[PDB]
């Protein structure tokens, strides 16, 4: 079957 | 010539400036600090269907690489995005608003390629920034050329930066080394001044 | 001065410590080797809800950091985990009992950091060793302070050890270095020796 | 004695064969660069029901490194394909036919292992090469011994090496040294010449 | 929706 | 539940 990602999208920084 | 003393101070400092991300300079492209792809921005992925997933020998699925992977520092052999043919683009929304003052490629070192040629590196590229987010005609912030012949890090200066501020990026791909199918992007990274 | 043979022997030598896991100690809190962090007896992990994982542009789950990735070596900006505020605590199942002699922190060196601070890095911290694993009072083993002046990797050794064993050790961290909203710890690491 | 500068090229240098894979071969065993096992071709994996994976606290499956972990970079204690006892087996699929030159095989270094013994480490070992990729009796290319006092990577070069091409290698485990439950590879690296 | 983590535990030592 | 794992195989190179 099909190809694939799964997407991440910030709208914010994330802790560092 | 040198004391052993100073020798030891000057590995010292080459391992530290390694161990920091090997150039020393924050990246507001990397994508566990908080940056992201706009993916319906960036060039189809080129679709390629030799790497089959699957669980107790039942087929699954394709693995590919997505636009993600060119802000992530794996840079293992493969570990690439490549899209179809020498022209292409990404758009990234930086993890802060800054100031760009340079943007650093990096490629598999010829060294761990077969024959050492590395024909689908990016050659010739341009930098756009987006003042308003979602603008879609961007400004020209510099254009550079990734030497194929060079070390596999390359950091390009914004050769007379002009200092307003952007978030969202777009990485222009023109030419590539003349791989006759795909270019594949390693790691891309965005230095600059934040707020 | 030095020859060239022996510039060569320092680099050698250098390269191999840097090599193994930076410090050359092994290190009883490290996942992969069998350490795993007891959820129910760490602090609320820091949830922010800025990043969202989808499929096919719909809209799935939050993305955190949760309290085993103190446990994994990775340590670019980002792979830390949170709490909120300057107080907070993990509890670690090490991978074996051991007599702890040393523990060593990590957090992301100012050279990758906006504007050169690290202000959600631990302070002053301590640790605590649980005789029995299912004990909830905890005796403590040192005090100290990491300090956000110093290299990024820092190692403490117990100023007077007092050799009994132990399995489950506390991370409590009392102060961090000035930031309004978290604290962000990147490794922990614990040291000693095996039965 | 040597200069400043001679001190700084000879660190450079350093520098650059450690980031390339160390050793600056290319590695046709790398899965990310289109390697990858047959299955149904190693050895029968050690399954240990040590390590729980779970999901709100409730139970659902456990962890083990399956052989595909030998063909993956991350080499840090416990990222290793383990199987029952002395002797056993990895078949695998090169990324491209090559004419096999030597072959690498590291484990993790005695620092960061308790007591300073690494003996589950392979020992005498041999590869074999299939020349029709579906064949099932194959040709030795070469025998050699891991040495458990030697660096933690160490390459292998074919004595006397007879230039047919092979795309499909065995790795086998003839003996390690000493540990009584299991053998622990934690990477495995095939170098040559492509067509 | 919500978030999330898979847990790992261990009760005996993995091979190293 | 039992063990576990995702295999990948290539019939062949992906994009380097
Ligand atoms: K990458
Ligand atoms: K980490
Ligand atoms: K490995």
């Amino acid at each position: 079957a099909r190809s694939f990602t799964l997407m991440l999208r910030y709208n914010g920084p994330p802790p560092t | 010539g040198v004391t052993e003393e100073q020798v030891h101070h000057i590995v010292k400092d080459a391992l530290q400036r390694y161990s920091e991300d090997r150039i020393g300079l924050a990246d507001y492209a990397l994508e566990s600090g908080g940056a992201s792809v706009i993916s319906t921005r960036c060039s189809e992925t080129y679709e390629t269907k030799t790497a089959l997933i699957s669980l107790f020998g039942i087929p699954l699925w394709y693995h590919s690489q997505s636009p993600r992977v060119i802000l992530q520092p794996d840079v293992h052999p493969g570990n690439c995005w490549a899209f179809q043919g020498p022209q292409g683009f990404a758009v990234v929304r930086l993890s802060a608003r800054i100031r760009p003052t340079a943007v650093t490629l990096e490629h598999v070192p010829k060294a761990l390629s077969p024959n050492s040629t590395i024909s689908s590196a990016p050659k010739d590229f341009a930098i756009f920034g987006f003042d308003e987010d979602l603008q879609q005609e961007g400004t020209l912030l510099g254009k550079f050329t990734y030497d194929q012949d060079g070390e596999p890090i390359q950091t390009f200066h914004f050769q007379a930066p002009g200092r307003g501020t952007y978030q969202v990026v777009e990485l222009r791909i023109l030419t590539n080394w003349g791989h006759p199918e795909y270019t594949c992007i390693y790691r891309f990274r965005v230095h600059g001044e934040p707020a």
